């Protein structure tokens, strides 16, 4: 019988049950097919050995299926079953790969999804020394420090090395007296035979809105050992799985006045919960008319604005960040700046682009750069990342652009035309990288945009900042009767099917694909097709109270040139999307004009450009 | 080189392992793991690898290559020692000389590189050899990035009795193979990778014919022809006659300038006029 | 963290690229129970990057008849138009000469330039160029330009922060948006271009820092 | 740590406090802000650093709320319809079947306020609440409605707020001049014991799913009206500070009272010129009740009579149907339905949104705070909150007609000499 009248901790520590368990795990490791006749732990061990990973995953449900007794012994006394399983998986691998001894000679078995997902505030004393699965954000991480694993001292009076004691993570190891000269004294470590292991400490805390309903959020410690270190960064959402181990602290006893012990989770498996084939895309891109079909895929709810849909779609995929051969460092980021009276779904345009995009971040304007911060766990005064370095390759969604402060304004402009920040702070003098595309929305002064003045008046923004934006869309309002029904019906219906009684699959994988497998080229047949427009329009604008299309608009137009290389996979400049580039670069300029000039320039060009 | 960058570039294990398709790149990983070679020592230069690994490397590699279908892994060559640190295999001198004479960037007449390669064979010039080993590296890392193009894009046309390919200028590192002498080796490695790659039974026994542009101003390309590949190929090529008779039939402009006959310079416009008559001629 | 020794000391300067060969080891001065510190004991160091015959390509170029324009043509390839704004910049790279009259009343040895006009990004290119092609040069939009007196957290007292114009020794400093700089900072840069040194007399600080650099300013 | 309750404070004294020690399965019964009632033993505790000095400590064994609103023991229609004692359930049914209910809750909630019949209705529809929805993408529609009052001096503004905050359970009351930004929303405090920065909950958080009563809303500073808008928009509260990064929920409904610029409300200007709120905030309310004290001699008799009656009848002059304890029960019950919209009601709604825009049409008249889309998403909410009141499970034309009449009387026409 594999269950007799002892304590589960001490049943498994006996020689008989130990050997029985040892042999029982091998038979499961070697012979376990999964719904197709595949020895899963034959290919999985292989894929582990083709990378030198020394970490094997054991899904718990199958262990319970093929093994009824071990999957009940496990979360009772896991400080020894997870040790026996190690020596089992070793002898398996050293049979499937008899030379693997030259790679780390030690295997750890992780365990995946115990069936007992739990909260972080409901851990009571019942769970001391029991395997546990939890969840929550991580809010700190020290550096990867090396810790003793098999220490070995040396005596100071005999030149003899003491015994190889093992280090347990509750109390400093204590060597006795030298068995060679009885020289009991202050020994020192022997850096050459001692074995070390990585080490990292993190402070996990409850998820923001998940369980912290009407109270404050609790937290816990965790200790990631050798293979696990740097599995997670401050801000990630993870789900631990680890022994919940306590240890005596002398400080808490002197604050609370009672004998009180500290607790810590010795993590055993960390699995993040976040956000991480062409043959269709070939013909789907070769439709020759993917433009219309993609425009009405973003902005899924909000009706109208197929104008600004165009610009934002241009922005999303981006353009081409070519490096000029004259050391001029032209940028390949499209920055947008919405504006319009309150109540026109600007903020929703920001929030949906938060979702559809990847590696995106978000902020309000009412933290932009790295700042000195006292770490929650480590208690050292480190430096933490801001809000323009977390979009170092993706997008930065600014909200309430007007409410920025003078320091914030003098810091935002630097990153536009240089895309690189220096920090000579109290911490240390560094110069980091920031390559992000800015998507922001300002407000009209006086509670309403009025197009008698130029746009540079109702925006309430410093003038050399608006130049750092490529597109200038102006949102407004309408009282047209036939569209009142169109918008009403839509909203009402969207309130009928949301309550407890190109889709979002093509374009996400498409912004993943089309981001990568294209590199648009630049010929020189368009080089003269545009100047014929500039020579005219410069005079046309300077004639009146306005400043014509200047070089910082030609740059935006030439950037949006490639903005369609990502949608069509075209990647070759043609006189077709130049009709589009010029069209857009004037679209974002006629609106930001005067009362009668916004229409005089229209009567000229909107009929001239042959839209 | 390192032990890793020389498995990914020998055009005999870069074919079997199929080190151009992510599906079979793990084969290399498994091959390394079956020997106990840490993935951190294999990536470092060979002279700095630990001394405890390299004891019987040349045997634990021949063995663990039987388990993968590569039984011709040891060859018979010679090696030379001069002094304290000078140790050459007779197929390193060759790849260094062969790449001092065919360096892409040209610095004068046709006989300016010849002299610099004739120089690097005497022991009083170990500073050119030791330099012509950084070109031979740069070349070998810019060949598996072309045979990776014409096999993840299928630019090997089965034009009938022989395969066929061609190159594009826009692809990077295609002006390196502009010379009419450094093009034969690229084709002869392309055939070796192909024959191992394709699933057919016909294409695996057809000779290849390749063309790449020579001169943009004259608008001409260079063309070669290589025998049908196999393990025991007699190596008796037959294109010096085919191209001659084809240019004779079409009556186009050709140049048999070199000493070997199977390399020709052809007008960019007479390409198809030549090729169709050749297809009919070989039949 | 490194640990240099007898002849490796004072061999590298903050801002260098190196290649260290060291013995990864642990401090033995005898968060967690058995944690140690770790450093790299350096025992090999490297650094990543005038002639008689080179002198002649300077000699003949200085002697050739049209020596003036040949430089002022190849100092702004991208931006074109109005070579005067490039003619002048040629002089600032060389500068006059520092004279000491009998009275020790020295004279300037540098020049200052203002490029007024709208910010149209045509000038940022020029700033970047003149900064890149300078023996010493800094382009600024942190601590500030001139010196400051800041309450140190540790000392709880005021300490002195020499800004950019004290680090640029003989070099050239480029500035844009001449109305954005802090009021105090603009006052101090005015005095620094006036006297060519910065002397702050505040809470516990009475020092002098010689500012020897060149101002290339761009207005709006 | 517990602090002396309010009703025990001797006058002119700062409240004392002591440490209680929960030591069992009772370990997270008491949370911050609650008014529990502990029952254990008082013990003495040494100073263990020198093991003297002793200090008192309470060693609780049981903890329970001080006054249970339902004396049984302390979440859908059936879980609650189980605890309903026979009289409770035969009364809630009687009310739900009552006709003219929508006029016997006003007359029974505010019994000492003559007039403003269009403000009590709005306050009720605010108390009942709309239907909170979550879009599939991950966003969320606001479910509860916000209400602002603006009027002449001494027009019973602070009286509506005091009524609501003393009636409702879990509803907080704050003025505007004596608040902060980090006091309303959420703070960050250094606990040197743990020597860490932790989060403190604010007035907009410890009133969650209740009502926050802000009096004198336009006295708050410029930067303190920003943090409140960042919460009123997304219904959440972000924190990004020393070592803290978090996002907290806030599903409160705000009832705010303000004063026009320069004392009196000038009826020849738009709203944006009569009040000094920001521009964004005035968009996030979607119910305004401009009060104007056009000194009517007939009222100045009525109000006089009512006040002198109340002051001659200390505890009387408050006789109304549906006693206040009962309405709490009816309101805890009827706040667990999720009424739906029938197709005819949807057609009615879109037609009403048609008939509202064009009133603001050009030429004939003019009005203030021009009508937009956000007024529509705020008409379905009022209809849902009206349907909840009659305990039904669907919206009918009978509800939307009234929810439109109310929102129609809300907006007034600007005038000119
Ligand atoms: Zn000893």
């Amino acid at each position: 019988e594999d269950l007799k009248g002892h304590s589960v901790r001490e049943w498994v520590s006996m020689a008989g049950p130990r050997l029985e368990i040892h042999h029982r795990f091998k038979n499961f490791l070697r012979t376990h097919v999964d719904s197709h006749g595949h020895n899963v732990f034959k290919e999985r061990i292989s894929d582990m050995c083709k990378e030198n990973r020394e970490s094997l995953v054991v899904n718990y449900e199958d262990l319970a299926a093929r093994e009824h007794v071990l999957a009940y012994f496990l979360p009772e006394a896991p400080a020894e079953l997870l040790q026996i399983f190690d020596e089992a998986a070793l002898e398996v691998v050293l049979a499937m790969y008899p030379k693997y001894d030259r790679i780390t000679n030690h295997i750890h078995v992780r365990i995946s999804h115990l069936p007992l997902v739990e909260e972080l505030r409901s851990l009571r004393q019942l769970h001391l020394n029991q395997l546990i699965r939890t969840s929550g954000v991580v809010t700190s991480c020290t550096g990867v420090l090396p810790q003793l694993s098999m220490v070995k001292y040396n005596c100071n009076k005999c030149n003899f090395v003491l015994g190889p004691f093992c280090q347990s993570q509750n109390q400093e190891v204590k060597p006795g007296s030298c068995p060679e000269c009885q020289s009991a004294g202050p020994f020192e470590v022997n850096m050459e035979e001692t074995i070390y292991q990585n080490y990292q400490r993190i402070r996990i805390q409850e998820s923001p809105g998940k369980v912290a309903a009407g109270r404050l959020p609790r937290s816990k410690d965790a200790i990631l050992l050798a293979d696990l270190v740097d599995s997670c960064k401050p801000g990630d959402e993870i789900e631990l799985t680890g022994i919940y181990h306590n240890n005596y602290d002398g400080s808490l006893n002197t604050a609370n006045g009672f004998p009180v012990f500290a607790t810590v989770i010795l993590a055993n498996h960390v699995a993040k919960k976040d956000n991480k084939d062409v043959k269709m895309i070939t013909s789907l891109s070769k439709d020759q008319q993917i433009g219309e079909k993609i425009f009405a895929s973003i902005a899924p709810s909000i009706y109208g604005h197929e104008d600004i849909k165009r610009g934002l779609a241009l922005a999303l995929f981006g353009g081409e960040p070519k490096n000029p051969g004259g050391k001029h460092k032209v940028r390949g980021d499209i920055n947008v700046l919405l504006c319009g009276d309150p109540g026109t779904a600007k903020s929703q345009f920001l929030k949906y682009i938060e979702k559809v995009s990847s590696r995106a971040i978000f902020t309000t304007g009412q933290g932009l750069t790295a700042y000195v911060q006292r770490h929650p766990v480590s208690r050292e005064w480190t430096l933490e990342a801001g809000a323009l370095v977390l979009a170092d390759r993706g997008v930065c969604l600014i909200d309430e652009f007007d409410k920025m402060n003078d320091q914030d304004r003098t810091s935002i402009h630097e990153a536009m035309e240089q895309q690189s920040i220096s920090i000579s702070k109290a911490g240390i003098v560094t110069s980091l990288q920031a390559r992000c595309t800015v998507i922001a929305a300002a407000n009209p002064i006086g509670g309403r945009y009025d197009p008698s003045l130029t746009f540079s008046e109702n925006v309430d923004l410093t003038e050399p900042i608006i130049s750092r934006f490529d597109i200038l869309c102006v949102v407004r309002d309408t009282v047209d009767p036939v569209q009142d029904e169109m918008l009403a019906r839509f909203v009402v219906g969207s309130h009928v099917r949301h309550h407890p009684s190109l889709p979002q699959e093509v374009l996400k994988k498409y912004i993943i694909y089309a981001k990568e497998r294209v590199h648009p080229k630049l010929n020189q047949m368009d080089q003269d097709k545009v100047a014929k427009m500039y020579s005219d329009l410069r005079k046309e604008s300077m004639a009146t109270g306005s400043i014509p299309i200047t070089v910082r608009h030609i740059e935006s137009m030439i950037r949006m040139a490639e903005a369609h290389a990502r949608i069509h996979l075209r990647d070759y400049v043609i006189e077709d999307d130049v009709n589009m580039a010029i069209r857009v670069m004037l679209e974002s300029f006629i609106d930001t004009q005067k009362f009668s000039v916004m229409r005089s320039m229209r009567k000229t060009f909107a009929r001239y450009l042959s839209f | 080189w390192s032990l890793h960058d020389s498995l990914c570039n020998t055009s005999y294990t870069a074919a079997r392992f199929k080190l151009w398709s992510v599906h079979g790149q793990k084969r290399l990983q498994e091959f390394l793991a079956d020997m106990g070679l840490p993935l951190k020592q294999v990536k470092q230069k060979f002279q700095a690898m630990d001394i405890s690994l390299k004891e019987n490397l040349r045997e634990m590699i021949e063995q663990s290559a039987n388990k993968f279908g590569m039984k011709d892994m040891r060859v018979q060559t010679f090696s030379i020692h001069f002094g304290f640190k000078h140790k050459f295999l007779a197929s390193d001198v060759v790849f260094a000389t062969m790449s001092l004479m065919e360096s892409p960037e040209k610095d004068g007449s046709g006989t300016d590189h010849f002299i610099q390669a004739l120089d690097s064979l005497s022991r009083s010039n170990l500073d050119k050899l030791y330099h012509g080993l950084e070109l031979a590296k740069k070349q070998l890392r810019a060949t598996q990035q072309t045979i990776a193009s014409c096999l993840c894009t299928n630019l090997v046309i089965s034009q009938g009795p022989f395969l066929y390919c061609s190159l594009m200028e826009g692809t990077p590192d295609v002006m390196l193979f502009s010379r009419p002498a450094s093009l034969s080796l690229l084709s002869k490695h392309l055939l070796k990778s192909f024959v191992c790659s394709t699933k057919n039974r016909r294409c695996k026994l057809l000779p290849l014919v390749m063309a790449a542009p020579l001169s943009m101003e004259h608008g001409t390309v260079t063309v070669v022809g290589i025998p049908p590949e196999t393990d025991s190929s007699d190596r008796k090529n037959f294109f010096g006659r085919a191209f001659e008779k084809a240019a004779e039939s079409t009556s186009s402009r050709m140049l048999h300038n070199h000493f070997d006959l199977s390399v020709i310079e052809l007008k960019a416009e007479d390409r198809s006029k030549f090729l169709d008559a050749l297809i009919s001629l070989l039949s | 963290q490194l640990y240099c020794d007898r002849y490796l000391c004072d061999k590298v300067v903050p801002g260098n690229r190196v290649t260290i060969m060291g013995i990864y080891s642990i401090k033995k001065f005898g968060v967690g129970v058995g944690i140690r510190s770790s450093y790299i004991r350096v025992l090999g160091i490297q650094v990543d990057t005038v002639s008689p015959q080179e002198e002649e390509e300077f000699r003949r170029l200085a002697a050739l008849p049209n020596v003036y324009e040949v430089i002022s043509k190849s100092i702004a390839p991208s931006i074109f138009g109005g070579t005067d704004m490039k003619k002048a910049i040629a002089c600032l790279l060389f500068g006059g000469s520092r004279k000491r009259l009998p009275d020790g009343l020295t004279r300037r040895g540098d020049i200052n330039l203002l490029m007024l006009g709208d910010p149209g990004t045509a000038k940022s290119q020029l700033l970047k160029f003149v900064e890149k092609c300078s023996p010493i040069g800094v382009y600024t939009s942190a601590a500030g330009l001139t010196a400051s007196v800041m309450r140190d957290p540790s000392s709880r007292n005021f300490i002195m922060e020499g800004g950019a114009m004290v680090l640029a020794d003989g070099g050239v400093v480029c500035i844009d948006e001449f109305d954005k700089m802090r009021e105090d900072d603009r006052v101090a840069i005015h005095e620094a271009m006036e006297q060519q040194t910065i002397s702050i007399a505040k809470a516990g600080i009475t020092t002098t820092l010689n500012s020897r650099c060149s101002v290339l300013a761009a207005a709006n | 740590r517990i602090q002396e309750t309010q009703a025990e404070l001797p006058r002119g004294s700062i409240p004392r406090s002591l440490e209680v020690i929960l030591r069992a399965e009772a370990v997270e019964s008491a949370q911050a802000g609650d008014k529990c009632d502990f029952t254990g033993t008082l013990i003495v505790v040494p100073d263990v650093s020198k093991l003297l000095s002793y200090r008192l400590v309470f060693l609780a064994c049981c903890v329970a709320p001080t006054n249970p609103r339902f004396g049984g023991k302390e979440q859908t229609a059936e879980s609650i319809k189980n605890q309903m004692t026979v009289k409770e359930w035969e009364k809630v049914f009687e009310m739900s079947q009552d006709k003219n209910l929508y006029h016997n809750l006003c007359t029974s909630l505010f019994p000492t306020i003559h007039g403003n019949d269009e403000v009590k209705r709005g306050v009720l529809l605010m108390l009942f609440g709309g239907v909170p929805k979550t879009t599939g993408e991950g966003t969320s529609l606001r479910g509860d409605i916000n209400v602002c009052i603006v009027g002449d001096p001494s027009t019973a503004k602070s009286q509506f707020l005091k009524h609501v905050e003393e009636f409702s359970p879990r509803a907080v009351y704050t003025s505007g001049k004596a608040s902060s930004a980090a006091g309303l929303t959420a703070a960050v405090v250094r606990d040197e014991e743990s020597h860490e920065f932790v989060i403190e909950a604010g007035a907009l958080m410890l009133a969650d799913n209740g009502v926050c009563c802000i009096d004198e809303f336009d006295k708050m500073d410029v930067r303190d009206q920003v943090a409140i808008h960042e919460a009123m928009e997304q219904q959440t509260i972000s924190i990004t500070k020393a070592g803290v990064k978090a996002t907290l929920n806030a599903r409160t409904s705000i009832l705010a009272a303000a004063n026009p610029i320069s004392g009196h409300y000038d009826r020849s200007k738009s709203l944006k010129q009569n009040i000094n709120l920001s521009a964004p905030i005035m968009s996030r309310f979607d119910l305004f009740f401009i009060l104007v004290d056009e000194c009517n001699e007939v009222t100045d008799y009525a109000i006089a009579r009512r006040i002198v009656d109340l002051h001659s009848r200390i505890e009387e002059s408050i006789d109304r149907v549906y006693s206040l304890d009962d309405i709490r029960r009816y309101l805890l019950f009827a706040r667990q339905f999720k009424p739906k919209i029938s197709k005819e009601s949807e057609d009615f709604i879109v037609e009403q949104y048609k008939h509202l825009r064009q009133r603001d049409g050009s030429g004939v008249t003019k009005s203030s705070w021009r009508i937009t889309v956000r007024q529509l998403e705020s008409m379905i909410r009022l209809s849902e909150a009206m349907a909840r009141m009659h305990c039904c499970d669907e919206v009918q034309p009978k509800h939307v007609k009234e929810a439109f009449r109310l929102l129609n009387k809300s907006i007034i026409r600007v005038e000119t000499p």
